[PDB]
C-alpha cells in the first residue's frame, strides 16, 4: 500500500490530472493586448457551468439546477450575458506541455471569441517559445478569489515581462514585427519626402499616408524630448533633427520619457531589446506595456505597407564565385599532383586541400556579402552613390528577424564542408549553393549531416529534460527566509579573460547585487559606496566609468542563514525590480533557468594588441643569457594595465617564455613580447658556474648517443 | 505516341536525361514475397514445401510407422473482399493437405508397409493477400512491413574507445545463425581470449575448444607452428626460417659456417634476411639463454621413466633442457610466438582452463546452461551435441551459411546447416589475425551486413513452430500407435497452426493496423521498413549510429523518408528502384558502361558488390552515344566520391529519381530546399486528406502516374476498348475481340468502391470519369479514387499565393486564407464515424433493443422506428439516441451520438449471433440487402445473356442466317436456327450449355448468397446481436486547422477573412493565400518560390488558353499556341507534336488545360531558372514574377512589389475540433478521484509534474494547492466550492485533503507513533 508506483506518494502525488482544464491548437489575434488572450466561446461555455449555474439561480432564470443545466446546454440566448458577467474580470491560466521555464505557464483576461482556436498574444509566444506549427496549449481556472489575486498580481503577462534567468526582457518582439521597425528606420538617398522640413511628427504621418512623400529618407523635423535629468521631475526641450520620415513617425509611439537618440539607429532586435530595457528601467512599467503594445500595431501596420516579399532574382550569385571556384579547383588539383610526385604525404594533402577550400569558401562569404549589403548604387539627386541595399534578404539578416550570416551564405553561395557520420571533416566541400541545383552526392552528404543533427536534437531533448529533473530534485528545499545574516564575508566578482577580449564585463556579472565590502576607488581612501547596498543599474554605471576592476560583493555561499538563505546574500529578484522579498523561494527558480537551455546545448606564442604597462603575477623571473626576460614560475601570468590603470589583457606564460621586455615597463600596443617555445622543458639555470659531472655514470646510468647530423654528441 | 486517356490530359514535362528504364511497379515487394510463399512449386526452395520436407518424414522413435506427406492445396477462401469486410471476419481460405500414412510390420524395416493410406486431411486455414498486397484479419485492412535485420552469419566489431577507459581497442566476433543459439567470442584487456553463449557468463574460450574432444597439444599445434631446436651434441642449434625474423631483434651473434650473418644485438633488417635466403642458411647455433624464454609445445616423457618430462605450454630454462637432454630427446619444439605477429593468446587461454579432460568441459558447459543442478554426463553430452550441431535447435539458412562462407574467404557457397569443427576453428583464426592486424572489423551498419525479410518468411517461420508443436502431438499419440484403427485426423489438430498465424497477424510489431487515408500513404506504408521487431533492435536502446544513415544506402534507402520525433532512422522506408535479392539483400539496378559506350541495359548490383566496383554519377553529361564527353568525370567507388578518368567506370546510375524513395519522389525542386525540411514535408504528405474534389497538382513531379496506377485505389482498366454503360453504380467494358478471348469471352463489369469507411474515420469513395461509348485502353484508368484525378494522384489543392507579412496574421506559420476559398468548399472534406451496440445476455435478462425507454423525451424518439433503431438519413446531433439498447431490471442504456459532434446516418448494419431472431428493421435491412443481392445476380446474368445472344447472332450473320425468322421467335432458342455443317453449330452447341452453366451457377449463387445472409455470423460469445451505424460529417475549414504545400512548409490558419480585406493585383485579382515570408531563410527551402513563379507562369498560359478558347479562337491558333507552349526551349522528353491531334482532341485538352497547365519535373533533373523565365516570357507575367499587389484596406499599392505565384497546398489531418477538448465536471476514476483523461473518455488535461514545479516557481501559492487537491478531492472542499460558486462566491475553505489522514493512519496501523505537532 505504501511501497512502489501503486504506493500512495507515487500513486496520488505526482503529476495528475484536472478538471476545468482545456486544450487547443493556438493563433495570432494581435489586435488583443499582452494584458488579455482569447478563448473560444464554446471553451467558455463548458468550462464555467457552475460559475453560469449560480449566476443564473442569482437571476432566477430557473431555479433548480436541472433545469439550468438544460438551458446552458440548449445555448439559450440569456446565457451569452451570463457568461460576459462572469468572463468581466475572471482570469486564467493557459499552459504549454513541455513546461521549461516558468513563463510556460501565465495568467491571462481571456475575450470571448467565435472560431475555434485560441488567439494568443504574439510575442509571448517568444516566451513560450511556441510556433504556430500546430502547438496544443491548455487552459486552468482559478477557482477561490485568493488564486485569482495570485494569478492576476504573479502570473500576469503584466508582472512577467523580464526573464527569471536574467533582466533581458523577454517580450522581446521576434521575426516579423522587426521588419517593420527596421524598414522604418533605414534611409533611401533621394526619393518622395527627401529634402524638406517638418515641424513635427504628425505632419510627417500626415504626408506619408498622402503619399507625397517616401517612408524614409533625411529630413529636418522638430521633435520635442522630456527628460527626467532632475529629481524626478520633467523638463521638456525640443529641438530639429535630421531624420527618416518612418523615423520620426515612430517617435510618436515612444512615452515622454526616453530620448531621441535611442530611436536615431537602424533599430536591430539587440537594438530594439535595449530599447526596452531602457524604457523599463527609467519607466517602470505600465509605460513599457503600453510602449511595447503600440510598437507591435504599428509595426505589424507597417510591415503590411512595406510589402517585404522574397524572390528567386532576390538572391544573387557573384560571377566570382566561379572563378574562385575554378582556382580552388585547380589549387586541389595541384597539390594531388605534389602528392602524387611524392613531396607531400595523404594526410598532409587532404589537411591543405581543406585549407585551401575553406579559404576560397571565405572568399566566396566576403565577395557575395559585399555584393549583398551596398548593392543599391543609384543617383542621389546628382550623378551616382552607393547606399546599403534594400534586397529582402539583407534586409531580413541584417535586421536580425531570422537566420545569420551563415545561412544567408548557404542560400547564395556554397554551403562549406560538410563532415561525415564518424564526424571527419569532408575533402570535397559543397561547391554548389541553394540557388543553384545541388548534385546527388551532395544533397546525400547535407542529409547525413542533418539527420545526425535531427537525432542528436531527440537525444538531447531527453538528456536535457532528465538533467533538469535532477537539478530541480536536487535544489527543492532552499527558500528564502531572512533578509539579512549579518555577515561581511563575499566573494570577489572582476572580469574575466580567457587569453584574449575579456569575455564577460564586470558591470553584467555585479548587477542587482548587494556589496560585501564598500568599493576603494583608486582615489585611494574613498568610500566610492556603502558597505552593504545594492547595486543597480546607476550605481553600476557610476563604478563602470569610476573604473572599478575588482569588487567584493555579497554571495549566497557566504549566506549565514540557519536552515535557509538572506535576501542580502541573494541580492535582486530577476524579474523584478526590488530587492528579493521575504519567504519567496529561489532553488527551483535557479534550477529550472540554469535547466531550461539545456536543450539549446550542444551535445606557442602570443601578440598583445592592447597598448599598457607591463604586470605580472606569480612572478620569478631573470634575465638570460641574450639579455631577454625569462621566467622561472611556471603559474606565471601577465597582465597588460591599461592607461587607466585596469588589467584590460591577461594571458597565461608558461615556462621560460621569452620577453622582450620586463615587469613593471611600458609595451607599445601591437609588439610581440610574449612569445616562447611550448615543446620541451628547459633546464635553464638560476646561477652561473662551471658545470661539473657531480654523480654522473656513464655507461650505467647515462649512455653516449651520437648525433649523425653534426658530429657534437651529448650524454642521454 | 501516347494513349487515347493520356491524351486528355498531356502534363508538360522538363527533363534533359532520357528515360532509360521506367518506374518498375511500386508494390512489387509483397507480392512476391506471398507469391514465392504460396506456390506448388518443386523442391521447396522457400516455399510451404520447404516447411513439410523440414518437418517430414515424421515417425515414432523405431515404432516401424510412419506419416509421410504427399502434397499441399488451398481451396478458394470462403468470402471475397467486400462480402468479408462486411462480416467482419479473416479473409482466409482452408489448406488441405494430401497425407500418406504407411506401417510396417516387425522386423521388418526393409521390408513392404503393411498397411497403407492416404487422406487430403485439414491442416489450418491461411489468410489470402488482396491484389493490393494486402490483408484483412478481422474486418479491418493491415500491412505486414519487412524489418531490416542483421544478415546471419559471422561478423567482427571493435568496441573501442570507452571500453575499458584503457585506450586498449578490444576485438569480438559474433556467429549470429539464422536460426539457433547466439555465439560471441570476446577478447579482454589482458589479451585473453574468452566465448560466451547467448550473453550468459564469460567463459574461456579454449575450453569449449577441447570439449571439441580436441587435445591441448592439437589446439596448439593448430593455433600456432612449430619451431625445432636439435641437440647437436651442445647448444640445441635451431632449424631457422627466415621468415620467423622480420620485427626482432638478435640477442645473439646469428651465424653459421663460421660466418657471422647478424651480430649480437643487431637487429635483423630484409639486408639480413636476404643474406640468409641467398646464402641459404636454416641450421644455426643458438645460445641455452635464448631458449630459456620459449615455451614447450608438446610433453616429452623419459625412455626409463615414461613420466611428463615437460608439461605442454611451458616456459624452458637450462633446468628443463638437461631434464630433457639426459633423456636425449634431440627434437625440442616451441611455438613460433610474438608480440607483434602472433600473439600467445591461447597459452594463457589455456592456462587459464579449469580442467583437460572433455568430460569436465562438458560439465561446465552443462552448469553454464542452467545453473545450480547437478552434472549429468550423458544430458551434458547430448545437450553440447544438439546445442550447435543438430537442426532442432540450431542452423544456418542458405542466406547464414553463404554469408559465413563468403566471409571466411571460402569458394563454396553452399554447406551444412549446422557449424563444424573446422568452422569454428577458422573464425578463430581470422579472429587472431584482425588482432595481428590482418582483417577487420565488420561495419553492421553497412547494408550488405544487414538483410531485409518479407512476410512470406515469418510467416513461415511461425509455420514451422506450429508444425514441431503439432509433430509433438503426433508423436506423443503415434506412441500408441495402434493397428490401423484410425486414420491421420486422429493424429491431427487444427488449433495450433492457425492460432499462431492468427495472433501473429493481430498481435505484432510487424503486422500494423494501415495507414488508410491517402494513396500515397498505403503506399509508402506498404514500402517501408523498420529496424523494430523480432531480432531487432529496441527503439529506447537503439544506438545513434544505426540511426544515422550509412554511405551504401545510396540508391537502396532514401535518407529522406523517415518520421521523426520518438524515432529516427529505424523506420527508413524503401527507395524507388530498389529490388530484394534473391538472397534477402537489395539488389540494385545501373547501366551497365563498356569501354567507352553507356551500355542502356540494366545490370543489378548488391551492396558489396558496388564496393569493388567504381560508378558514374547519375548527372553525368553524355553525347548521343553515353559518351562521357568530359575526361574529368565525378564517380564513386568505394564509400567516396572523386573526379575520375573517361574509361574506369563499369556501371553508370539508372535514373535521378532512384536516390530518394516515393515519399520523398513527388516534391518538386528538392535539389533547392534543406533535407530537414524536405524530410518534414515527406512525411507530411503521409498524413494528407482528400478534399471533395481533386485537382490536378500544377507542379508533378512524374511520379504522379506510376503511384496512381500501382496504388489500385483507382478503376484500372485491365484490357482495352469500349464502355458500354457508365455509372456511379458500376461500369461494363466490351473488351476488344482481339483483345478478347476465344472461348470464355464474355464481357467485363467493374465495380466502384462506394462512399465507405476509412481508417482514419475519412471517406473513401470512387468516381467514374468516363463517358459512355468511349474509347478505352489496357491498364488504365476508368473510375478515380480519393485524391486521384483521371489516373494522376491529386492530394491537396493549388491555390494562387503570395508571400509577405500581413497585419502580423502571419506571425510564426499562421497561413492566411481568404472567405473565398472556402466559400467553393474546395478544402471541404468528409468523415465517417462508425458506432457499435452490442447486446449481451446478463444475469436478470438479456439486453433488449427495443424503442420503449423509461424517462425519454418523445422527442428522442420521434427520430427513431418502431423497433428502436434510427431511420437512415436523420440529421442526428451530439445526444440523441441511435439505438434504443435497455438493461433489464428495467434501466435505460441506450446508444447515442458523441457529445458535440453532428452528422448524418449513412448506413446501419446488423449482425446477429446464430440462434436469435430479428425485430422489424432487422429483418427489412436483412430482405432490402437479398433483393440488392438478387437483383446483382438477376443483372450481372441477364447482361452476361446479352452478350452471349449477341455473339450467337453475329455467328449467326452467317451460316444459315435468318432474318424474319430470328427476329420472330425470341431468345429462348436462337440455336434451331438454320446453319451448315460447321463448327460454328458445335460452337453455338457451346453457347448453349454456357447458357445452362449460367442458369444453373445463378440457382446455386442465388441459394449460397441467401443462406449466407440470413445465417447469423458467428461473433463473440455472450453479444446475441451487434449494431453498427455510419455517420457523415461535412467539416470545411475553420480557423487553427494545419496545412501545407510541398517543402515542409507547415502551417495552421489564422483566421477566414473577407476577399475584401485581401490585397489584389491591378486587374482586381485578389490572393487566395498569403504565407509568411520569414519561413523562407530560416527553414533553409527556397523551392517553394521556384515552384510558386512556375505555377503562375503556368496558370498564365491557362489563363490565355481559357481566353482563347471563351472567345472562339479555332483550333490553329490554339494549335500554334500550344505548340509554342511544348517544345519551350532546350533538350526536353515531351516532344510532342500537334499534328497527329485530332481536332476533337485539341479543343478537349484545351477544355482540362484551361484552369491550368500541368508540368512534371525530376527530381533533379528538372527545369532550370532561366528555363522558368523562358516560360514566363511565353507568359505574359513579369520575368521576375514579382508583381504590383493593392491592399484591400488601404486601396493603394505596395511598393517593394512582391513575390506572388500559386502553390499545391495540402490539408493536413489535424483538425482543430478533433484536437480541440476540455472539461468542468464528469466521471472520476475507479482507482483515484482524479478526472480521467483523452477525449475518447471525457477525461481532463494532465497536469505534470514539471508544471508543479514551475508553479512552485511563481509564489503563488492557493493555486496549487486547490488545483492539485479540490480540482483534480476533498468532501467538504468540493462541496462548500460548489456552494460558493453556486452563491456567487469565490472562496475556499483550504481544510486538509482527507488523503493526508488515510496516510496518517495507515502509518498508525503500523507500528509508529506519527502525529502532528502545535
Ligand atoms: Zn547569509
Amino acid at each position: 500500500m505504501i511501497k512502489g508506483k501503486q504506493g500512495r506518494f507515487r500513486q496520488n502525488l505526482l503529476g495528475k490530472r484536472v478538471d476545468y482544464s482545456g486544450r487547443s491548437v493556438i493563433t495570432v489575434g494581435p489586435y488583443l493586448r499582452l494584458h488579455q488572450c482569447g478563448l473560444p466561446k464554446k471553451m467558455a461555455l463548458e468550462l464555467f457551468k457552475p460559475f453560469i449555474y449560480g449566476k443564473l439561480e442569482l437571476r432566477g432564470l430557473a431555479t433548480t439546477i436541472k433545469a439550468a443545466k438544460k438551458m446552458v446546454e440548449r445555448e439559450e440566448a440569456v446565457v451569452w450575458d451570463i457568461l460576459d458577467e462572469v468572463i468581466r474580470e475572471h482570469p486564467v491560466l493557459l499552459n504549454r506541455a513541455p513546461t521549461l521555464h516558468r513563463l510556460g505557464i501565465q495568467a491571462f483576461e481571456p475575450v470571448l471569441i467565435e472560431g475555434k482556436a485560441i488567439q494568443l498574444h504574439p510575442l509571448v509566444c517568444a516566451a513560450y517559445n511556441a510556433d504556430f506549427d500546430g502547438d496544443q496549449m491548455a487552459v486552468h481556472v482559478p477557482l477561490t478569489l485568493e488564486a485569482q489575486l495570485e494569478a492576476r498580481a504573479l502570473m500576469m503577462s503584466t508582472n512577467n515581462i523580464l526573464s527569471p534567468a536574467n533582466g533581458e526582457p523577454i517580450i522581446v518582439p521576434s521575426q516579423d514585427v522587426v521588419l517593420g521597425l527596421y524598414y522604418m528606420t533605414r534611409d533611401c538617398v533621394n526619393a518622395k519626402g527627401e529634402g524638406m522640413v517638418l515641424t513635427g511628427p504628425k505632419e510627417a504621418e500626415r504626408l506619408y499616408r498622402s503619399g507625397l512623400a517616401s517612408l524614409h529618407a533625411r529630413v529636418k523635423v522638430r521633435i520635442t524630448e522630456y527628460e527626467k535629468d532632475a529629481n524626478g521631475e520633467l523638463v521638456a526641450k525640443t529641438s530639429l533633427k535630421d531624420t527618416t520620415v518612418g523615423r520620426a513617425i515612430l517617435w510618436m509611439i515612444v512615452p515622454k520619457g526616453l530620448p531621441y537618440s535611442i530611436v536615431n539607429q537602424a533599430l536591430g532586435k539587440k537594438a530594439i531589446s535595449k530599447m526596452l530595457n531602457t524604457c523599463y528601467r527609467i519607466l517602470g512599467l505600465k509605460p513599457t506595456v503600453i510602449f511595447a503594445d503600440q510598437i507591435m500595431y504599428t509595426g505589424f501596420a507597417y510591415a503590411a505597407r512595406s510589402g517585404a516579399s522574397v524572390g528567386i532574382d532576390d538572391m544573387v550569385i557573384p560571377e566570382k564565385k566561379h572563378e574562385i571556384i575554378s582556382e580552388a579547383e585547380a589549387e586541389v588539383a595541384e597539390i594531388q599532383e605534389q602528392f602524387q610526385s611524392g613531396l607531400v604525404t595523404a594526410g598532409e594533402r587532404y589537411n591543405k586541400v581543406i585549407d585551401i577550400w575553406a579559404a576560397a569558401n571565405d572568399r566566396v562569404s566576403k565577395a557575395m556579402m559585399d555584393n549583398l549589403q551596398t548593392e543599391t548604387v543609384i543617383n542621389r539627386d546628382g550623378q551616382e552613390e552607393k547606399q546599403v541595399s534594400f534586397n529582402s534578404i539583407y534586409m531580413m539578416a541584417d535586421s536580425g528577424a531570422r537566420g545569420s550570416a551563415a545561412q544567408i551564405r548557404q542560400l547564395a553561395g556554397m554551403r562549406g564542408l560538410m563532415a561525415k557520420p564518424d564526424g571527419s571533416i569532408i575533402e570535397t566541400p559543397i561547391t554548389a549553393n541553394f540557388r543553384e541545383g545541388l548534385n546527388v552526392l551532395q544533397y546525400f552528404i547535407s542529409t547525413h549531416g542533418a539527420r545526425k543533427g535531427l537525432a542528436d536534437t531527440a537525444l538531447k531533448t531527453a538528456n536535457s529534460g532528465y538533467l533538469t529533473r535532477r537539478l530541480v530534485d536536487v535544489a527543492q528545499d532552499l527558500v528564502v527566509t531572512e533578509d539579512d545574516c549579518g555577515t561581511h564575508e563575499g566573494i570577489m566578482m572582476t572580469p574575466v579573460i580567457e587569453g584574449g577580449d575579456v569575455k564577460e564585463p564586470l558591470r553584467d556579472r555585479v548587477l542587482g547585487r548587494v556589496t560585501a565590502e564598500d568599493v576603494l576607488k583608486p582615489g585611494t581612501a574613498d568610500i566610492l559606496v556603502p558597505r552593504n547596498t545594492l547595486l543597480h543599474e546607476q550605481w553600476c554605471d557610476l563604478l563602470e566609468e569610476n573604473s572599478v576592476d575588482a569588487v567584493k560583493v555579497r554571495s549566497v555561499v557566504s549566506c549565514d542563514t540557519d536552515f535557509g538563505v538572506c535576501a542580502h546574500c541573494y541580492g535582486r529578484d530577476l524579474a523584478r525590480g526590488h530587492i528579493i522579498n521575504k519567504g519567496e523561494a529561489i532553488g527551483v527558480i535557479a534550477a529550472q533557468s540554469i535547466g531550461e537551455p539545456g536543450t539549446q546545448l550542444t551535445m606557442s606564442s602570443i601578440q598583445v594588441k592592447n597598448k599598457g604597462s607591463i604586470k605580472l603575477s606569480n612572478v620569478k623571473s631573470v634575465v638570460n643569457s641574450s639579455g631577454k626576460l625569462v621566467i622561472t614560475s611556471r603559474n606565471t601570468e601577465l597582465k597588460l594595465i591599461d592607461e587607466f590603470g585596469r588589467t584590460k589583457e591577461s594571458y597565461k606564460v608558461p615556462y621560460g617564455a621569452v620577453l622582450a621586455k620586463g615587469d613593471g615597463e611600458q609595451v607599445a600596443g601591437g609588439e610581440t613580447v610574449a612569445n616562447w617555445d611550448p615543446h620541451t622543458m628547459p633546464v635553464i639555470t638560476e646561477v652561473s658556474g662551471f658545470v661539473r659531472f657531480t654523480d654522473m655514470i656513464d655507461g650505467q646510468t647515462i649512455t653516449r648517443q651520437t648525433d649523425e647530423l653534426t658530429g657534437l654528441s651529448s650524454l642521454v | 505516341v501516347y494513349s487515347y486517356t493520356e491524351k486528355k490530359r498531356i502534363r508538360k514535362d522538363f527533363g534533359k536525361r532520357p528515360q532509360v528504364l521506367d518506374v518498375p511497379y511500386l508494390l512489387s515487394i509483397q507480392l512476391d514475397s506471398f507469391q514465392k510463399f504460396i506456390e506448388q512449386d518443386p523442391e521447396g526452395q522457400y516455399g510451404l514445401e520447404a516447411a513439410f520436407r523440414s518437418v517430414f518424414p515424421i515417425q515414432s522413435y523405431s515404432g516401424n510407422s510412419e506419416l509421410q506427406y504427399v502434397s499441399y492445396r488451398l481451396g478458394e477462401p470462403v468470402f471475397d473482399v467486400q462480402e468479408c469486410q462486411i462480416r467482419g471476419v479473416t479473409y482466409s481460405a482452408p489448406l488441405r493437405v494430401k497425407l500418406r500414412l504407411v506401417i510396417y510390420e516387425r522386423e521388418a524395416p526393409e521390408g513392404t508397409v503393411k498397411d497403407i493410406k492416404e487422406q487430403e486431411v485439414y491442416m489450418g486455414e491461411i489468410p489470402l493477400m488482396t491484389d493490393n498486397g494486402t490483408f484483412v484479419i478481422n474486418g479491418t485492412e493491415r500491412v505486414i512491413v519487412s524489418q531490416l535485420h542483421r544478415s546471419p552469419g559471422v561478423f567482427f566489431d571493435s568496441d573501442k574507445g570507452k571500453t575499458h577507459s584503457s585506450g586498449k581497442v578490444l576485438y569480438n566476433a559474433r556467429i549470429i545463425p539464422y536460426r539457433g543459439s547466439w555465439l560471441d567470442f570476446e577478447f579482454d584487456p589482458k589479451d585473453n581470449l574468452f566465448v560466451r553463449i547467448d550473453r550468459r557468463r564469460k567463459l574461456p574460450a579454449t575450453i569449449i575448444l577441447r570439449a571439441l574432444n580436441y587435445t591441448t597439444e592439437q589446439i596448439l599445434d593448430l593455433f600456432f607452428e612449430k619451431v625445432i631446436f636439435e641437440i647437436r651434441d651442445n647448444k640445441l642449434q635451431m632449424e631457422l626460417v627466415p621468415e620467423r625474423l622480420r620485427g626482432e631483434t638478435a640477442s645473439f651473434d646469428i651465424e653459421a659456417n663460421g660466418k657471422v650473418y647478424v651480430e649480437k644485438g643487431r637487429r635483423i633488417t630484409a639486408r639480413h634476411i636476404r643474406q640468409l635466403e641467398k646464402d641459404d642458411v636454416k641450421l644455426i647455433e643458438v645460445p641455452v639463454e635464448y631458449i630459456a624464454g620459449k615455451v614447450v609445445a608438446k610433453d616429452y616423457i623419459d625412455e626409463s621413466t615414461g613420466e611428463l618430462i615437460c608439461a605442454a605450454n611451458m616456459e624452458l630454462s637450462l633446468d628443463l633442457l638437461a631434464k630433457l637432454s639426459q633423456s636425449g630427446h634431440k627434437r625440442i619444439e616451441t611455438l613460433f610466438t610474438n608480440d607483434l605477429d602472433h600473439g600467445p593468446y591461447i597459452s594463457e587461454t589455456l592456462r587459464v582452463d579449469p580442467t583437460n579432460d572433455r568430460l569436465s568441459a562438458l560439465v561446465e558447459i552443462y552448469r553454464m546452461m542452467r545453473p545450480g543442478e547437478p552434472p549429468t554426463r550423458e544430458a551434458a553430452e547430448s545437450l553440447f551435441e544438439n546445442l550447435f550441431f543438430s537442426e532442432d535447435r540450431y542452423d544456418l539458412s542458405a542466406v547464414g551459411r553463404m554469408k559465413f562462407n563468403r566471409s571466411l574467404l571460402r569458394e563454396e557457397i553452399e554447406g551444412s546447416g549446422i557449424l563444424s569443427k573446422d568452422d569454428i576453428i577458422d573464425v578463430m583464426k581470422k579472429l587472431i589475425d584482425i588482432r595481428n592486424g590482418k582483417g577487420e572489423v565488420d561495419d553492421i551498419d553497412h547494408l550488405g551486413n544487414r538483410r531485409i525479410r518479407s512476410v512470406g518468411e515469418m510467416a513461415e517461420n511461425q509455420f514451422r513452430v506450429g508444425l514441431v508443436r503439432v509433430e509433438r502431438a503426433v508423436k506423443e499419440r503415434l506412441s500408441l500407435g495402434d493397428l490401423d484403427t484410425l486414420m491421420p485426423q486422429d493424429m491431427i489438430n487444427a488449433k495450433p497452426i492457425s492460432a499462431a498465424v492468427k495472433e501473429f497477424f493481430g498481435s505484432s510489431q510487424l503486422s500494423q493496423f494501415m495507414d488508410q487515408n491517402n494513396p500515397l500513404s498505403e503506399i509508402t506504408h506498404k514500402r517501408r521498413i523498420s529496424a523494430l521487431g523480432p531480432g531487432g533492435l529496441t527503439r529506447e536502446r537503439a544506438g545513434f549510429e544505426v540511426r544515422d544513415v550509412h554511405p551504401t544506402h545510396y540508391g537502396r534507402v532514401c535518407p529522406i523518408e523517415t518520421p521523426e520525433g520518438p524515432n529516427i532512422g529505424l523506420i527508413n522506408s524503401l527507395s524507388v528502384y530498389a529490388q530484394t535479392n534473391e538472397y534477402g539483400f537489395l539488389e540494385t539496378p545501373y547501366r551497365k558502361v563498356t569501354d567507352g559506350v553507356v551500355t542502356d541495359e540494366i545490370h543489378y548490383l548488391s551492396a558489396i558488390e558496388e564496393g569493388n566496383y567504381v560508378i558514374a554519377q547519375a548527372n553525368s553529361n553524355l553525347d548521343e552515344e553515353g559518351h562521357f564527353v568530359e575526361d574529368l568525370v565525378t564517380c564513386r567507388s568505394k564509400g567516396e566520391s572523386s573526379l575520375f578518368s573517361r574509361d574506369q567506370v563499369d556501371y553508370m546510375d539508372v535514373s535521378t529519381q532512384q536516390v530518394v524513395s516515393v515519399g520523398a519522389s513527388l516534391i518538386p525542386f528538392l535539389e533547392h530546399d534543406d533535407a530537414n525540411r524536405a524530410l518534414m514535408g515527406a512525411n507530411m504528405q503521409r498524413q494528407a486528406v482528400p478534399t471533395l474534389r481533386a485537382d490536378k497538382p500544377l507542379v508533378g513531379t512524374g511520379m504522379e502516374r506510376a503511384v496512381a496506377v500501382d496504388s489500385g485505389v483507382t478503376a484500372v482498366a485491365k484490357r482495352g476498348g469500349v464502355v458500354q454503360y457508365v455509372d456511379a453504380s458500376r461500369i461494363v467494358i466490351k473488351v476488344n475481340e482481339d483483345e478478347m478471348y476465344p472461348g470464355e469471352a464474355g464481357i467485363d463489369i467493374y465495380n466502384l468502391t462506394k462512399y465507405t469507411r476509412s481508417n482514419q474515420n475519412t471517406c473513401i469513395n470512387q468516381m467514374p470519369c468516363v463517358s459512355l461509348g468511349e474509347p478505352v485502353e489496357r491498364g488504365d484508368v476508368l473510375a478515380d479514387g480519393p485524391s486521384t484525378d483521371l489516373g494522376e494522384l491529386a492530394l491537396g489543392q493549388n491555390m494562387r499565393v503570395a508571400f509577405m507579412p500581413w497585419n502580423g496574421y502571419n506571425f510564426e506559420d499562421s497561413i492566411l486564407v481568404s472567405e473565398r476559398v472556402v466559400q467553393e468548399d474546395r478544402f471541404t472534406t468528409i468523415h465517417i464515424q462508425e458506432l457499435a451496440c452490442v447486446s449481451r445476455d446478463t444475469k436478470l435478462g438479456p439486453e433488449e433493443i427495443t424503442a420503449d425507454i423509461p424517462n425519454v423525451g418523445e422527442a428522442a424518439l420521434s427520430k427513431l422506428d418502431e423497433s428502436g433503431i434510427v431511420y437512415i438519413g436523420a440529421e442526428v446531433t451530439g445526444g440523441d439516441i441511435l439505438v434504443g439498447k435497455v438493461t433489464p431490471k428495467v434501466k435505460d442504456s441506450s446508444l447515442r451520438v458523441p457529445n458535440g459532434v453532428s452528422g448524418t446516418v449513412i448506413d446501419v448494419q446488423v449482425f446477429t449471433r446464430d440462434g436469435v431472431e430479428k425485430d422489424k428493421r432487422a429483418l427489412e435491412i436483412e430482405e432490402m440487402q437479398l433483393k440488392q443481392a438478387k437483383k446483382d445476380l438477376s443483372e450481372e446474368l441477364q447482361i452476361l445473356e446479352a452478350g452471349l445472344f449477341s455473339r450467337i447472332r453475329a455467328v449467326l450473320v452467317a451460316g444459315g442466317v435468318e432474318a424474319e425468322k430470328l427476329d420472330k421467335l425470341p431468345r429462348d432458342r436462337w440455336l434451331e436456327l438454320g446453319l451448315t455443317d460447321e463448327e460454328k453449330q458445335n460452337q453455338l452447341e457451346q453457347l448453349a450449355e454456357q447458357y445452362d452453366e449460367l442458369k444453373h451457377e445463378f440457382e446455386k449463387k442465388l441459394e449460397a448468397k441467401r443462406r449466407k445472409i440470413t445465417q447469423g455470423d458467428d461473433l463473440a460469445p455472450g453479444v446475441l446481436k451487434i449494431v453498427k451505424v455510419y455517420l457523415a460529417v461535412k467539416r470545411r475549414i475553420q480557423p487553427g486547422d494545419k496545412m501545407a504545400g510541398r517543402h515542409g512548409n507547415k502551417g495552421v490558419i489564422s483566421k477566414i477573412n473577407p476577399i475584401e480585406d485581401m490585397p489584389y493585383d491591378e486587374n482586381g485579382t485578389p490572393v487566395d493565400i498569403v504565407l509568411n515570408p520569414l519561413g523562407v531563410p530560416s527553414r533553409m527551402n527556397i523551392g517553394q518560390i521556384l515552384e510558386t513563379h512556375l505555377g503562375m507562369a503556368a496558370k498564365g498560359i491557362g489563363d490565355k488558353i481559357n481566353a482563347m478558347l471563351k472567345q472562339q479562337q479555332e483550333v490553329a491558333k490554339l494549335r500554334e499556341f500550344i505548340q509554342r507552349a511544348y517544345d519551350l526551349g532546350a533538350d526536353v522528353r515531351q516532344k510532342v507534336d500537334l499534328s497527329t491531334f485530332s481536332d476533337e482532341e485539341v479543343m478537349r485538352l484545351a477544355e482540362n488545360l484551361r484552369k491550368g497547365m500541368p508540368i512534371a519535373t525530376p527530381v533533379f533533373d528538372g527545369a532550370k531558372e532561366a528555363e522558368i523565365k523562358e516560360l514566363l516570357k511565353l507568359g505574359d507575367l513579369p520575368t521576375s514574377g514579382q508583381i504590383r499587389l493593392y491592399d484591400g484596406r488601404t486601396g493603394e499599392q505596395f511598393e517593394r512589389p512582391v513575390t506572388v505565384g500559386y502553390m499545391y497546398m495540402l490539408k493536413l489531418n489535424h483538425l482543430v475540433d478533433d484536437k480541440m477538448h476540455a472539461r468542468s465536471t464528469g466521471s472520476y476514476s475507479l482507482v483515484t478521484q482524479q478526472p480521467l483523461g483523452g477525449k475518447a473518455q471525457f477525461g481532463g488535461q494532465r497536469f505534470g509534474e514539471m508544471e508543479v514545479w514551475a508553479l512552485e516557481a511563481y509564489g503563488a501559492a492557493y493555486t496549487l494547492q486547490e488545483m492539485l487537491t479540490v480540482k483534480s478531492d476533498d468532501v467538504n472542499g468540493r462541496t462548500k466550492m460548489y456552494k460558493n460558486i453556486v452563491d456567487g462566491n469565490h472562496q475556499m475553505e483550504p481544510g486538509m485533503p482527507e488523503s493526508f489522514n488515510v496516510l496518517l493512519k495507515e502509518i498508525r496501523s503500523l507500528g509508529i507513533n506519527i502525529e502532528l505537532e502545535d
